[PDB]
C-alpha cells in the first residue's frame, strides 16, 4: 500500500427484486455521487445461492424471508469503486435496518427505496475483507485484491492445490502416459477432493 | 516416487518468479497511467 | 523488485530503428486517446488504436 | 528421479496454471486448473 | 443534420412532423453535395427551414476543418441557389432585438422595429441565436485535445439507454467536460426528452425555440438536429412548464 | 438487411426496384423485433423474398454472436406470422436438383419429380447464402476467441476500394472470408454507383434479385435477395 503502486478500493452493491425496477435512478445517484461501475450483471439466486452468499452470517441469520427476498425475482449486483469506496457507500446507505433509516436519515437511499428490516433496498460490503469475499462469490474471475506475490501464494497452493496436484503428478509419473496433459487434467476433474465423483452412465 | 522434494519446490519458485514478473507488469502499467494522465491535467489547463 | 522495475524503465524503449517508435510513447498515446471515454468494451479496440 | 521426464513434458504450463489460479483465487482451484489446461492446449496445439 | 444522411431517419419520422418534400430533399442532396465543392467545408449540414410568410428559407452550414462550427451559413429560398449569409455580431443582434413577427421570405424586406433593418440580418441573427445555443451534441460525439483541436469521436457508439433519459448526457453545440450540458439551462425543464418507436431513436424537442427537434439513434453514430419552425423564440416557455 | 433498412426504403434505394411496401416494412419492423424476442438472436436481418406464383415468402435470418454460425432461417407469408424454417443439409441440396419452376405460395405444395416446397425454400435459401451473401471488406473481425463479431470500428470502404470485387466477402464459413474475385464467372458481379456515388450497389448475376447495399461514408450495409429464387445457369451465355 505504501508502494510505488497506487490503489483502487472496491465494494459490492446490490438491488433487490422489489427495487430492481428503480435500478436506473439508483445507478444515476451512484454515478453522480462519484462512484465508477466496473461491471453489471443480472442474477437470480436460488435458495442454495442465498445460503452460500451469506455463508459468513447465514449460520445466525435464520430468516426464510431473507432468502425469499433474494429468490423472489432477479437482482442487480455492481462493483463500485472510488476514493474511500466502502465508507462513502455506507454513508449513502445509512443504517442497515431500513426501519431506522426511514425516520433518522431522510437522505439515505435505504429510506428512499427500502421498506423494512428484511426488505432493505440495498446490500453491499460492510468490510474490505467482506468486500473481497462477496465480490469473489458473485462475479468470478475478476481481480479485486492485492496479488499474493510472496509466501501467501505458496501457502494457498500447499493448502488447496498441492495435496491433489502432487499425488496426481505422482501417478502420472508411474504411468508415463502419452500426451500427459490428458491424464493430469482428466485425473484432476475426476478425483477432485472438493467435489463428488460423477458417473455419467 | 519422491517428487514432493524433487520438482514441486522448483515449480513453487517459478510461480513466485512469474507472479513477480506479473507484478512488474502491473507496476509498469500503473506508471504508464500516471505519466499519461499527469501529462493530461498539467498541459490541458495551461 | 526495485531493481526489476528499474530494468523495466531502462528498456521501454531503446528505440527500435525498424520503425523509430517507442513502447512508452506509443502506449502512452494509445492510453491517452483511450482515456477520452472509450466504452467498457475498450479491451476489443486497442488492436486498431495501435494501428 | 523422474524430474527430467516431467522437466520436458510440462515446463511452462503448470507455472502459468498455478500463477493464474493463485492470482484469481477461485472457489474450486482444481477444476480451474483442469479447464485452464484444456484451454492451454486449445491455444497451443491449434 | 448531415447532408448525406438526410434520407436516413427522416425529418417527418422524428415526430415533429415538419420537414422537407421529396422535391426539396433531392434538390438539397445534390446542392449540398456541390456546396462541398464550391466552399472548402469539411462537412456540410442542413441547419433547417424557416416557414416565414410568403417564401420558405432553406438553410445550410458551415463547418471548417476545425470540426466545430465557427460558422459560415448559407440560405436559399429554393434548394438550388445557395448564397453566403454574412455572420452576425453583437451590434447586429442588438438591432434585431426590437424586431418581432414572423419572417417574410424576401431577404430585401425592411423593418421599422428607425433603423432600416434588413430581413437578411434578421435571418442571420435568429440563426446564430439558435446556434448560441440550443443545437445539441450527444455526450462523447466529439472531443477536444490539450492543443485546442476539436475531433469528431470516430470511436463514438451512441449513448446508452440509461444516459439517453438524462439531459446530462447531451451538450450544447456552442463552445464552452468540453461543452456545456443541457441540464445547465434556463428555465428548468426547457428540454422535452422523448422516445419514439421504442428505443430506435431519441427525440429532444426545444421548448425555447419551437420547431427544433434533435434526433439521436442510440447505440449508433447517427444523430443530428434540424429547425423547422417560425423563426422566433418561445419566450413564453415559463408559463407552460 | 438490418432494421435500418426497414426504417427507410434502403432496398428500393439500390435501384433494383423490388422491395417492401411501407405496410410490409412497418409490419416487418415489429415482427422482426418480436422474432429477436422469441428467438434469442443477436440480430435479426431481413433475408429477402422468394416471389412465388400465389404468395411471396418473406424470409428472415437469425444472427448469433458468432455471426458465421449456421444461421437460422425463418419464413412468413403474411409478413408478421414468422415461423422457424428448418436448417439445410447436403441431402436436401441434392433432393431438389430434379425440380425446376417458380415457387408456389403454399409451402405444402408437392412436386412429382415427392418433394415439399418447404424443402425447396430451405435448400434455395441455403444455396443463395453460400453463393452470394455479401460482407464488405473489414466489416467482420475474427475475434481471438474463435468467434466472428461485428467489426464495430469498421469505416466504410474507400472509393478506390469500392470498385474491386476483392473488397467484398462471401458471408459464410471459410480477413478470414473468401473474396468475390474468385466467384466464377469472372463477370458474375455487377458493380454500379447510385445516389451521388454515396451508394454502392452490387447485384448478383448468377442469382438475380440479390442487391447488396453499402454506404462508403459510413458502416451502413446489407444484402437482400428479392427475386424469383432460381439460379441463372444461363450466366456465361448472358455475359
Amino acid at each position: 500500500m505504501p508502494l510505488p503502486q497506487i490503489y483502487v478500493e472496491k465494494t459490492l452493491a446490490l438491488i433487490k427484486p422489489d427495487v430492481v425496477d428503480k435500478e436506473e435512478e439508483i445507478q444515476d445517484i451512484i454515478l453522480g455521487s462519484g462512484f465508477t461501475i466496473i461491471q453489471r450483471r443480472k442474477l437470480h439466486l436460488s435458495p442454495e445461492h442465498c445460503s452460500n452468499f451469506y455463508v459468513e452470517q447465514y449460520g445466525k441469520m435464520f430468516f426464510p424471508n431473507l432468502t425469499a427476498y433474494m429468490s423472489s425475482g432477479p437482482l442487480v449486483a455492481m462493483i463500485l469503486a472510488r476514493h474511500k469506496a466502502i465508507s462513502y457507500w455506507k454513508e449513502l446507505m445509512g443504517p442497515s435496518n431500513s426501519l431506522v433509516a426511514k425516520e433518522t436519515h431522510p437522505d439515505s437511499l435505504r429510506a428512499i427505496y427500502g421498506t423494512d428490516e428484511l426488505r432493505n433496498a440495498l446490500h453491499g460490503s460492510n468490510d474490505f475483507a467482506a468486500s473481497e469475499r462477496e465480490i469473489r462469490f458473485m462475479f468470478p474471475a475478476v481481480i479485486i485484491e492485492p496479488i499474493p506475490i510472496g509466501q501467501a501464494a505458496k501457502d494457498y497452493i500447499n493448502l488447496y492445490v498441492a495435496p491433489t496436484l502432487l499425488q496426481g503428478l505422482t501417478e502420472l509419473c508411474k504411468e508415463k502416459p502419452p500426451d500427459p496433459y490428458l491424464w493430469l487434467a482428466d485425473w484432476l476433474m475426476k478425483n477432485n477432493p472438493n467435489k463428488p465423483k460423477l458417473c455419467h452412465f | 516416487r519422491d517428487i514432493e522434494v524433487g520438482f514441486l519446490p522448483w515449480l513453487m519458485n517459478e510461480v513466485e518468479k512469474s507472479m513477480e514478473h506479473s507484478m512488474v507488469g502491473r507496476t509498469v502499467l500503473d506508471m504508464l497511467i500516471r505519466d499519461v494522465v499527469e501529462r493530461r491535467i498539467n498541459d490541458y489547463e495551461h | 523488485l526495485e531493481v526489476a522495475i528499474q530494468n523495466a524503465k531502462a528498456y521501454l524503449l531503446s528505440t527500435s530503428s525498424k520503425s523509430g517508435l517507442n513502447l512508452y510513447d506509443h502506449l502512452s498515446k494509445v492510453l491517452t486517446k483511450i482515456l477520452d471515454e472509450r466504452p467498457a468494451d475498450a479491451v476489443d479496440i486497442i488492436e486498431n488504436i495501435s494501428q | 528421479m523422474d524430474t527430467a521426464y516431467l522437466k520436458n513434458c510440462f515446463g511452462t504450463g503448470l507455472t502459468q496454471a498455478l500463477a493464474e489460479v493463485a492470482r484469481v483465487r477461485p472457489s474450486d482451484p482444481i477444476e480451474y486448473l483442469a479447464h485452464w489446461l484444456y484451454h492451454y492446449r486449445s491455444i497451443t496445439v491449434a | 443534420m448531415d447532408a448525406d444522411s438526410l434520407l436516413l431517419s427522416l425529418e417527418l419520422a422524428s415526430g415533429s412532423g415538419q420537414g422537407l418534400s421529396p422535391d426539396r430533399r433531392a434538390s438539397l442532396l445534390t446542392s449540398l453535395m456541390l456546396v462541398k465543392r464550391d466552399y472548402r467545408f469539411a462537412r456540410v449540414l442542413f441547419w433547417g427551414r424557416i416557414l416565414g410568410l410568403v417564401a420558405d428559407y432553406y438553410i445550410a452550414q458551415g463547418l471548417s476543418e476545425d470540426q466545430l462550427a465557427p460558422r459560415k451559413t448559407l440560405y436559399s429560398l429554393n434548394c438550388t441557389e445557395w448564397s453566403l449569409l454574412p455572420p452576425a455580431t453583437e451590434e447586429m443582434a442588438m438591432q434585431i432585438s426590437v424586431v418581432s413577427g414572423r419572417f417574410m421570405g424576401d431577404p430585401s424586406h425592411e423593418y421599422e422595429h428607425v433603423v432600416q433593418i434588413k430581413e437578411e440580418t434578421r435571418l442571420v441573427s435568429i440563426i446564430d441565436q439558435i446556434d448560441k445555443a440550443v443545437a445539441i451534441i450527444p455526450r462523447g460525439a466529439l472531443f477536444k485535445t490539450p492543443f485546442g483541436v476539436t475531433h469528431v469521436n470516430r470511436t463514438f457508439e451512441g449513448l446508452p439507454l440509461s444516459e439517453v433519459r438524462k439531459l446530462s448526457s447531451y451538450f450544447h453545440f456552442r463552445e464552452a467536460d468540453f461543452l456545456d450540458s443541457l441540464e445547465y439551462d434556463i428555465p428548468r425543464g426547457s428540454w422535452s426528452i422523448q422516445m419514439e418507436r421504442g428505443n430506435a431513436l431519441v427525440v429532444l424537442r426545444s421548448l425555447l425555440w419551437p420547431g427544433l427537434t434533435f434526433y439521436h439513434a442510440p447505440r449508433t453514430k447517427n444523430y443530428g438536429y434540424i429547425y423547422v419552425g417560425t423563426g422566433e423564440k418561445n419566450m413564453d416557455l415559463p408559463f407552460m412548464l
